[PDB]
């Protein structure tokens, strides 16, 4: 027997910025959201899913200065919370 | 301590994870089993452009990337300097896994300029463009095309520019 | 004195479908996707925030039928949880 | 009861209340005095079209999320039936409304026809397209635009199909 299941599901893109807008990087730093999703990944993935954890990223952002963009949350088809359940 | 396998990524103790799976009810991503699941993720970095400027510091990116995932328990695939072509082929490549069978979740990376329209390939110019779009990232790997992420989370993390933009705007107080 | 501020910024849009997909409408019932929102909206927004009221509502539909649709959560930009509080 | 204000909706109790913003930190959006706010929110929906099919049923969705939005506490201005071109005049009106400057939220709800590009407007045909660009919503709408909801909670509803695919794939079970 068949059955039908959604073509598009469960899914979440985390872009650098919003649209039309320039997201940055340093010669020796790296990519700002880059250092900064890994910093939030480390630390709240023990306690928070995925979709707080971009959120969070997000707020880190909140204030602006000279080199400034907002990390942006896509397409998103996650059903559930997705808990990394890092150590398991 | 760093010297395990999760390294910097702080722990969830069995009494937090149990509290997790009940205050929420069964609207949690289930996880497979430690000793038997093949967790992957890929992660595609541009660094190297024909004529586009070079990404300086993105190995400082990459390392940081494949050991978080690492971290988190992905055999981490990472592919530098494609085509959009090339990514295509390496992202319908990465769908026909067989371990995503025996996974529960996959990461996908990209790391590379980007317009409006999408992410640049190493061989992208303004007179000959070379994009991926973000709308091919999704086709590529979901159910249609790849049915062994069926009800598993994809989540897609995109390093780059979206257009030319500084992305602000002034007020007064 | 002037104060650099993000463009866009505390954003969130919720799509009836996925891209490509249709979204369904019932002559005398409405559209599905509505009826479901204002469901979920009168029963959680006491307790959850809306980000999480639109997850709960992509899960109603993760079982399809006939008339299937996967509503989607796009360009996402909320930097805190926003809670309705209502009756506050 | 659902004779008072709130109608349908469920009521968060003032211990519910302040255990929501007790329990997580300073990352909840402030809501303003329920005395003095005005908030503000606006329907559109187009229903009836020059050449494509009449969305019958429109009139249950109206009534639902107009009761709804004034439920959760705003005033609601419905339009019906505009072109693209009407829908970016009265979302330009809708940003310069004085009350959201003492407001803390808005909420937007388009239900219309829809294809892959965006929303149809009243004059849609393939022919001669009117469409409306969620791009553009965001646009409208965002700090450049419409200052008075810089970092208030802005949130975007849509009922339209974005393509003609039933959005399913077969596997055996
Ligand atoms: C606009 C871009 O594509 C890049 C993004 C990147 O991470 O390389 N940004 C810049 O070149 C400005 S630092
Ligand atoms: C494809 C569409 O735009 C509509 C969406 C609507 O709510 O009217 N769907 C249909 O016409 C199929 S019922």
């Amino acid at each position: 027997a068949i059955k039908k299941a959604h073509i598009e599901k469960d899914f979440i893109a985390f872009c650098s910025s919003t649209p039309d807008n320039v997201s940055w990087r340093h010669p020796t730093m790296g990519s700002v959201f880059i250092g900064r999703l890994i910093e939030h990944m480390q630390e709240y993935a023990c306690s928070c899913d995925v979709e707080e954890i971009f959120r969070k990223v997000r707020f880190s952002f909140e204030q602006p200065d000279g080199r400034a963009q907002m990390p942006t949350t896509e397409r998103v088809t996650l059903t559930r919370c997705f808990y990394l359940f890092p150590g398991h | 301590t760093s010297s395990g396998s999760e390294g910097n990524v702080k722990l969830c103790s069995l009494e937090e994870a149990q509290r997790i799976w009940k205050q929420k009810s069964a609207e949690i991503y289930p996880i497979m089993d430690k000793s038997s699941r093949t967790r992957l993720a890929l992660i595609i970095c541009n660094e190297e452009f024909d004529s586009i400027p070079r990404r300086t510091g993105a190995e400082v990116d990459i390392t940081g990337m494949t050991m978080l995932l690492q971290n988190l328990g992905y055999s981490v695939d990472v592919k530098k300097n494609l085509t959009a072509s090339d990514m295509t082929t390496e992202l319908e490549a990465f769908a026909h896994r067989p371990e995503h069978k025996t996974s529960d979740s996959t990461f996908l990376v990209f790391m590379s300029h980007g317009i409006r329209e999408g992410i640049c390939g190493k061989k992208h110019s303004e007179q000959v463009p070379d994009i991926l779009q973000l709308n091919a990232i999704f086709n590529m790997l979901n159910t249609k095309n790849c049915p062994s992420l069926k009800d598993k989370p994809k989540v897609i993390i995109i390093q780059a520019c979206r257009g030319d933009s500084p992305g602000v705007v002034w007020f007064k107080d």
